[PDB]
RNA sequence: UUGACAUUGUGAAGAGACAUAGUUUC
RNA sequence: GUUCUUUGUAAAGUGCCUUCGAAGAGUCGAGUUGUUUGGGAAUGCAGCUCUAAGUGGGUGGUAAAUUCCAUCUAAAGCUAA
RNA sequence: UUGACCUCAAAUCAGGUAGGAGUACCCGCUGAACUUAAGCAUAUCAAUAAGCGGAGGAAAAGAAACCAACCGGGAUUGCCUUAGUAACGGCGAGUGAAGCGGCAAAAGCUCAAAUUUGAAAUCUGGUACCUUCGGUGCCCGAGUUGUAAUUUGGAGAGGG
């Protein structure tokens, strides 16, 4: 069972695999139901939108932090700054997250601003009865898109102090690479009687 | 779990539908296809929006 | 489709094109990669030298991402400027106003130096640079600005 | 911290204007408290030392802190608890059969 | 309050006062039947923190289970098989003695639902437990919004399904890298990673 | 089958160390 | 949508100052055995022996000692899609 | 002599509940061998079949003793991907997940540990009536070895 100049393969089919084969034959089916569900809900939910107001948030890890993507909810801080309490903010269709923390003031302002805008651009019907029919915007997401912030300008002057960048990296890499040892030569030379 | 549906490159799908549209002029083509269009004015046959 | 296949053509021939002597039996060589060090060693060395045994060190829980770092060569570079904007900057090669290219924003990690950009000044923002790429960049009056 | 602003090196990372968030109480889950402190002290002097706890202090008087630790590190989980347990024992000793 | 003291006291199991107690009590229990009703918590503070309440509807049972390994049943040790499978005697049983305790009382009081259970004592032969139970059809429980969840049918015999605390433990239901195999619930998560997912427009 | 640990507690004589007060161990 | 009882000397939200801030044990953890896992000086599970603490405790995918750092808050509980 | 209390019994005691079935899908237990390795014992088949206990229209899981190591994310579930990869492996045959990213759906919370102590404020049941999935009066009973109100870490409580 080995011949020719073929690539070595790894087709894992030695369990009773024909026993667990899902064919999404219901791909069209679900889409429709999925769609119907949204429509039933959209109606049931009176004039509210189908979603909640999510916050801006910088993405995790070395790879995606360049981007900014919708988060879960607004942090007790942001909510507070934007002039309301969570208990309420939860009834006004704002998502709140007790877990998330503020450490970056650029994002915190962003989010607070986001809340401000949302607040002004909604209208909250009174508890009474009247229900002054006012037409539903379905999305909150569409309405208040999240965008990537502007990090610089298009053109600008070239300032070259002359220090290679490359070399700064090599040096920087280096400094960390020996950071320990030199603290031992600082401990060992400190014990110079 | 046999293959039922086929994937065509979206672009080529359009090359085809485009091609298809273009032949609906070309009266001999139309003619050839069944379709009794001898005794019609011109092709493409265009008709009032009131339709 | 069945109709184009060579079994349709074998109907009426005794052995389906599998020989009268050597037959078509279940698994003559063994199954799968059986015997790779024995009766299938000749095919394994040649075609697949290097297969058996170990080299290098194990890395438990290696998460790629940690190592994310796409490269862009100077080679292209200028491609990261939209064409309309591009020609505008080529002509009027200058300090005072020179284009800023966030190569991190283009989703690159490091700039390498494949070959010749014009003599236009560029401000190049990147996480990493090959010694040469940066050299060549300065040689047109650009600088590299180190970001994250 | 403060990040260097570059992508390797010691304080590797993006410069950003910082914030330091209001603190989470769930971060003081360890914390003593006057109530528990009192109760634990009181319970201690009701029930007193236990078998391995006696041996530990008799070990302390008669062989030192280092063998007390070694033994205790077998008794308890580990060397760290053992540190903690021998300490706790010294303070039973000094506070009591001394000052 | 008193509870805080009992709590702190119980943590001194090898204390002259607590081992007097433990020894007297373990003898008392061992005389009674292996399943038997308990008049009250012997640990009113433990019970209490595990959801117990001193109102009609709540029931305590004390129960005795044998300690040690699972001797694999098999006549004369004979395993009839490959030899990784030849073991009989060092074999452990995936559920804990606490589960077996809850299970045998829960069966003994099918009209109850098991809520929780705590250890009380052991010797060489037995681990002794006290299972706290609730009566889902007693109106003191059907009212009371806090405990009437227990009245739904989805919670029939939670002890038999690994749904009590001991259950979820050995089921390996926790978040984290250490619980990848078993956490959305092991068998279900195997099925997932061994299902072939074929689309209409094949990927 | 043999050992250790756990179930395992109370005296008394005798050995055993801080090194010939008695907490501890056979 | 309407209509009747006003539930109240009831209930709840928010700002500043001060003192506090109770938070699950034969469990966490450890040794050993066995089973399992991609989990590698040991992924989970169980048996038996040991068995905690409270500026504590768990985790941080290579054992150990030392010093830091980060990150949650276990050993009790409900919940639609 | 009489009355309690603790603990244990009895009744065709007043009212209830459990069993059996079905078992496609769901939660656990227990558990093979054929097979593959061209032989075979580890391995593989497979944490599969058979056997056992227990649910529902879904079950389970779920508001972090999480992921991360970033400019950090933020309950759970599933899809696309990560990836036939990290890793395991007579390092042979074979095996083999997760973090990030897009998406579907979205939702949050409850106790324990607190002196109501100027008033157990709470609750099953019997009973009479009523506007009966319930309410009110009254009476036995539960309950202080703790039934309510209050608070759940995001906090929160007591003073001012
Ligand atoms: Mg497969
Ligand atoms: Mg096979
Ligand atoms: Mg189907
Ligand atoms: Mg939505
Ligand atoms: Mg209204
Ligand atoms: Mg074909
Ligand atoms: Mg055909
Ligand atoms: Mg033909
Ligand atoms: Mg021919
Ligand atoms: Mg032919
Ligand atoms: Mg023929
Ligand atoms: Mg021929
Ligand atoms: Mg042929
Ligand atoms: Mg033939
Ligand atoms: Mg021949
Ligand atoms: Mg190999
Ligand atoms: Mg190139
Ligand atoms: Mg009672
Ligand atoms: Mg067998
Ligand atoms: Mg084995
Ligand atoms: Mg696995
Ligand atoms: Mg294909
Ligand atoms: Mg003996
Ligand atoms: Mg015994
Ligand atoms: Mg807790
Ligand atoms: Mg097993
Ligand atoms: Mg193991
Ligand atoms: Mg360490
Ligand atoms: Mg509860
Ligand atoms: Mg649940
Ligand atoms: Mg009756
Ligand atoms: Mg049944
Ligand atoms: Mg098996
Ligand atoms: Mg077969
Ligand atoms: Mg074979
Ligand atoms: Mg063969
Ligand atoms: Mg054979
Ligand atoms: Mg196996
Ligand atoms: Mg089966
Ligand atoms: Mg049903
Ligand atoms: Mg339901
Ligand atoms: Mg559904
Ligand atoms: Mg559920
Ligand atoms: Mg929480
Ligand atoms: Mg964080
Ligand atoms: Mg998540
Ligand atoms: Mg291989
Ligand atoms: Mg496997
Ligand atoms: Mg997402
Ligand atoms: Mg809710």
């Amino acid at each position: 069972a080995i011949s020719k100049n073929l690539p070595i393969l790894k087709n894992h089919f030695r369990k009773h695999w024909q026993e667990r084969v899902k064919v999404h034959f219901d791909q069209a089916g679900k889409k429709v139901s999925r769609r119907n569900a949204r429509a039933t809900r959209a109606a049931k939910i009176a004039p509210r939108p189908l979603d909640l107001l999510r916050p801006v948030v910088r993405a995790p890890t070395v790879k995606y932090n360049r981007k900014v993507r919708a988060g879960r909810g607004f942090t007790l801080a942001e909510v507070k700054a934007a002039g309301l309490t969570a208990a309420y903010a939860r009834t006004i269709g704002i998502a709140v997250d007790h877990r998330r923390q503020n450490r970056n003031q650029e994002i915190f302002d962003a989010n607070v601003q986001r809340l401000k805008e949302y607040q002004s651009k909604i209208i909250v019907f009174p508890r009474n009865g009247k229900a002054p029919e006012a037409e539903q915007v379905l999305s909150a997401a569409a309405t208040f898109p999240i965008a990537q912030p502007a990090t610089d300008v298009e053109a600008r002057a070239v300032q070259d102090n002359g220090e290679s960048a490359f070399r700064t990296l090599r040096l920087a890499r280096s400094e960390k690479k020996f950071r320990g040892i030199r603290e031992k030569r600082a401990r060992e030379k400190a014990e110079a009687e | 779990w046999r293959k039922w549906n086929v994937k065509v490159n979206h672009n080529e799908k359009r090359y085809a539908t485009a091609s298809a549209i273009a032949a609906t002029a070309v009266a001999s083509l139309v003619l050839a296809r069944g379709h009794r269009v001898e005794k019609i004015p011109e092709i493409p046959l265009v008709v009032s929006t009131d339709l | 489709p069945s109709r184009f296949t060579k079994t349709r053509k074998h109907r009426g021939h005794v052995s389906a094109g599998k020989g009268r002597i050597g037959k078509h039996r279940k698994h003559p060589g063994g199954r799968g990669m059986a015997g790779g060090q024995h009766h299938h060693r000749i095919n394994m060395d040649k075609y697949h030298p290097g297969y058996f045994g170990k080299v290098g060190m194990r890395y438990f829980h290696k998460q790629q991402a940690h190592f994310w770092k796409p490269v862009l060569n100077l080679d292209k570079l200028w491609t990261l400027i939209p064409e309309d904007k591009r020609d505008q900057y080529l002509k009027s090669a200058s300090k005072e106003t020179a284009p800023v290219i966030d190569t991190l924003a283009a989703g690159y990690g490091k700039i390498l130096g494949k070959g010749r950009i014009p003599n236009v000044p560029v401000i190049v923002k990147a996480r990493f640079v090959s010694k040469l790429a940066e050299e060549k960049i300065r040689a047109a009056g650009g600088v590299v600005e180190l970001i994250a | 911290t403060v990040k260097t602003g570059i992508a390797i090196g010691l304080n590797k990372g993006k410069k950003v204007t910082s914030m330091t968030p209001a603190p989470k109480i769930s971060y003081k889950k360890g914390a003593a408290s006057n109530r528990t402190k009192f109760v634990r002290s009181l319970v201690r002097e009701i029930a007193g030392l236990s078998p391995y706890e006696r041996r530990l202090i008799d070990l302390i008087r008669n062989s030192g802190e280092k063998r007390a630790r070694k033994v205790a590190k077998k008794r308890l989980g580990s060397f760290t608890r053992a540190k903690a347990k021998v300490e706790e024992m010294n303070n039973i000793i000094a506070a009591s059969r001394r000052h | 309050g008193a509870y805080k003291y009992l709590e702190e006291l119980q943590r001194k199991k090898q204390s002259d006062v607590l081992r007097f107690l433990q020894r007297v009590r373990v003898w008392e229990y061992r005389q009674k039947n292996v399943i038997h009703r308990a008049a009250r918590p012997t640990r009113p503070d433990k019970a209490r923190r595990l959801g117990y309440k001193a109102k009609q509807g709540f029931v305590i049972y004390r129960v005795r289970v044998r300690r040690g390994n699972r001797k694999r049943p098999v006549p004369k040790g004979a395993t009839y098989g490959k030899p990784t499978n030849q073991g009989v005697n060092e074999l452990k049983y995936q559920r804990s003695l606490r589960a077996t305790a809850e299970e045998r009382v829960g069966r003994r009081a099918a009209n109850l639902r098991v809520l929780n259970s705590y250890w009380v004592n052991q010797d060489s032969t037995y681990k002794y437990f006290e299972v706290i139970l609730v009566d889902p059809q007693h109106k003191a429980i059907r009212r009371d919004a806090r405990y009437n969840w227990i009245c739904d049918p989805v919670h029939k015999h939670r002890e038999a399904r690994g749904l009590t605390a001991t259950g979820k433990k050995s089921r390996g239901i926790n978040k984290g890298h250490k619980f990848n195999n078993t956490k959305a619930g092991r068998r279900k998560t195997w099925k997932r990673q061994n299902t072939l997912s074929l689309w209409r427009y094949r990927k």
